[PDB]
């Protein structure tokens, strides 16, 4: 009878943070010292975190420490697990334990876990943009640009021309990708007859990768 | 359960302006009503409660008023740092509703926009992906809707955009279309399209081009 | 000065769940009703959920109710909100935001505010993979042996089932954990070791099988 | 903040055997010791609970001793469903620490691998995208090192294996690593190869193919 369930699990980049949480069923988490344990890939046990009744106490794993905080609801019976600044070895499955007997003593075993929630951290921290040309080709009046895509996190900045060309100038806000990456375009309007005598290079700085592009953009 | 209605949507004006915003609940409401101000990506600002109340540092141009079910927020001498969307809010002890938002913009002349259309560069394709691209630039109002038609048959779920913020210097708005298709899609199909349906055109603009060429 | 942070935004699934959480600088939770609101990309922005001092009252907007839960952490100053079977219409900046004023009473307004975390829920709660050959070759033979596969690349989310001839191959044949890539799909392969005599008279097709997407593809594998 | 090691930390036997799993504590903790039953994919069950008492339920065939710094999870008459991870835990009010775990796994003869490689599809590299796919086939023991090597440059961050369970004829395992490059990385190589290391491979077994064949 007696069940617990986590929610959250997810993949996430290091530095990143995700926030799990923890229901039960046939039980009040209110008398329960509640814990939260991960096993690694390697297969051990990693005992996490713990939060006592009424949270007088919130102890922690020393490789945890300053990153996760434990948290109760004794009204909604949940638990919740914050992670930040999280790490490639926090990749594991969650589970959520709570310490019981038949009786309640003051230093019971893990009697009852829930599933577990599997969580990954993906190595990498940023990723720098793939900058691609816009390229022209309605008279008089000509439109080009760069593409700056799939990067991570925001922001880049663009500039024409190392800054010297500024009228005409659109930087779009950047959209958020079903892959979890960024994408914008940055145009730029011009003389329809400067395309091939003026020169058009876009300036793209991602500050988050230490990244800097010039491209540029030519007729065809 | 109080449905609280804002009027109008938007409302275009000029920096030295006086302006009204209406906000009206299906029921009456006392003075539980608050004003909030709120520019894109930043987080809204708390102006007026109590229905008349300013917060501290709100300048004086900003004033509230009305009670039950009718309510107006004014500007009187817009200036520049006043264009943004306001929110009107039914707050009560343990819930609350906001109207829908009113954009207060610059006003200007209609202009319809200038469309561009870019095929993916080749590089791109030799990595196994293809953006379409999709200008309209340099438009008022707003309002712009974009198609994007694959040999003739409108897409969906396959294309995103965004929009820049009103134009400094001559007040219009420019939006960007990204249509994505992996390569092998991409050369299953010759015609490439953008539809451009705007309040400045006598009807849809488009623009193509064939793959190849 | 005041501040509120919110954690936890992100990319997530539709029917998928994410819980996020708000810390505060500056000032304690306790006398404070904490709220949660959204700003969707219409423009507007939506009430989605209250919670009392004392969590004595919680209340959520229709359209949540029963599917978000909001919680406090009085002692440590964080407020959350759980959202299960998330649907693509829930896809907004979440802030979270104190009702309070100089002085408290019954009823005051949102005095403080987060900056917002951007919550997308994708309309696909599934993906197909893609199969490829691992096609036999010198490379995967030796002597009275060859070994052969696909790679089922790029679905979501698990499982995938892999027959090979429609079940009349079953001797020999490894189907491995799959694995989660950075990219947030999964991938696995799919092996057999067969007679080398018997490529070229034999025909071998790896059967896949992505029921949550009610997918199947039958693949050829063939020398070269 | 006590160490717990366990011991042997894959434990190879036979059903019907009776076999010792061993905890030693860094120091004394007095009988504060539990023992939990693991399944691939599967929650942790507690099998026995302050160091000797069995959980209701729990077949009389596993038996817990110990107090102090030693302690044993004994099974006598190991069946199928013995075969599973088991994990020792020192449990305190407030925390907790864990055994590293001990594997159960079937008894059998030392088996070397055989190793193949695929190169990517023509197909999969058109799309962008370039896997690399080294099989380890039938082994035994689990253990084995898997080495990518791009022209001779060891390769690291852009691989991933899987490994089967125990094969219910063999009692082998198998094993799969798949390096991934793009295009433009891959097309700036020749030679890929795999290095496999065992310990019933008299050296290790290199298996390697050239770019464009
Ligand atoms: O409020 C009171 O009733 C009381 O006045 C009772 C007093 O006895 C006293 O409680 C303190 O001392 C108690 C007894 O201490 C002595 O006897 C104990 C044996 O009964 C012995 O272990 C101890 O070393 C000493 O010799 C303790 O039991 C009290 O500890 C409980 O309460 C505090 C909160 O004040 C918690 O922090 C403790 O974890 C513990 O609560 C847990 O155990 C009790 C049962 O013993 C449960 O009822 C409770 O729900 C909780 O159980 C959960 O947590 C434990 C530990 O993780 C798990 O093993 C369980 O499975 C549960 O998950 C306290 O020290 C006074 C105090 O002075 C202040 O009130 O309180
Ligand atoms: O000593 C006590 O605590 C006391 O004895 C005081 C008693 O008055 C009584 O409290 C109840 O009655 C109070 C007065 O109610 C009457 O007059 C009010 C006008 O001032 C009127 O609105 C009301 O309808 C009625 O006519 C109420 O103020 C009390 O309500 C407060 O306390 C209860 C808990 O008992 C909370 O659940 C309420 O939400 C409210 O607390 C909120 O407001 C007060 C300020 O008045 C804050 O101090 C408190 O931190 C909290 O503030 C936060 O939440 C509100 C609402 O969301 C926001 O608007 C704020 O910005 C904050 O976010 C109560 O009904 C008795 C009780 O009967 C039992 O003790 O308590």
């Amino acid at each position: 009878e007696v069940q617990l369930v986590e929610s959250g699990g997810g993949l996430v980049k290091a530095g990143g943070s995700l926030i799990l949480s923890c229901g039960v069923s046939n039980f009040r988490i209110s008398a329960h010292t509640m814990n939260w344990v991960r096993r690694v890939p390697g297969g051990g046990l990693e005992w996490v975190a713990s939060i006592s009744t009424s949270s007088t106490y919130r102890d922690y794993a020393d490789a945890v420490k300053g990153r996760f905080t434990v948290s109760r609801d004794d009204l909604e019976d949940f638990v919740y697990l914050q992670m930040h600044k999280m790490r490639v070895e926090d990749t594991a499955i969650y589970y959520c334990a709570r310490k019981g007997s038949d009786r309640l003593s003051d230093n019971d075993p893990f009697d009852a876990w829930g599933p577990g929630t599997v969580v990954t951290v993906s190595p990498a921290s940023t990723k720098g943009p793939s900058v691609f040309p816009l390229a022209p080709s309605s008279g008089g009046t000509a439109a080009l640009g760069c593409l700056v895509k799939d990067y991570f996190p925001e922001p880049v900045t663009v500039s024409w021309n190392s800054g010297a060309l500024t009228s005409g100038v659109h930087t779009f806000p950047a959209v958020l990708q079903s892959s979890g990456l960024y994408s914008l375009s940055s145009v730029v309007t011009v003389p329809s007859s400067s395309l091939g005598t003026q020169t058009y290079i876009c300036n793209v700085n991602h500050k988050p990768s230490n990244t800097k592009v010039d491209k540029k953009v030519e007729p065809k | 359960a109080v449905v609280m209605t804002q009027s109008p949507s938007t409302l275009s004006a000029s920096v030295g302006d006086t302006i009204t915003i209406t906000c009206r609940a299906s029921q009456s409401i006392e003075t539980w009503l608050a004003w909030y101000q709120q520019k894109p990506g930043k987080a809204p600002k708390l102006l007026i409660y109590k229905a008349s109340t300013l917060k501290t540092g709100v300048p004086s141009r900003f004033s509230g008023s009305g009670s039950g079910t009718e309510f107006t927020l004014t500007i009187s001498g817009l200036q520049f740092d006043d264009f943004a969307t306001y929110h009107c809010q039914h707050y009560a002890g343990y819930s609350a509703t906001f109207g829908q938002g009113t954009r207060v913009e610059i006003k200007r002349t209609v202009a319809a926009p200038s469309v561009f259309i870019f095929p993916p560069s080749d590089e791109q394709l030799k990595s196994g992906t293809a953006s379409v691209v999709c200008l309209l630039n340099n438009f008022y109002p707003r309002e712009a809707k974009v198609q994007w038609k694959v040999d003739n048959a409108l897409q969906s779920g396959n294309s995103q955009e965004s929009v820049t913020e009103q134009d400094s210097k001559d007040s219009t708005y420019s939006l960007s279309s990204t249509l994505t298709l992996s390569k092998a899609d991409y050369e299953k199909h010759k015609v490439y399209a953008c539809e451009v349906t705007h309040q400045g055109l006598s009807s849809p603009v488009t623009k193509s081009f064939n793959r190849g060429e």
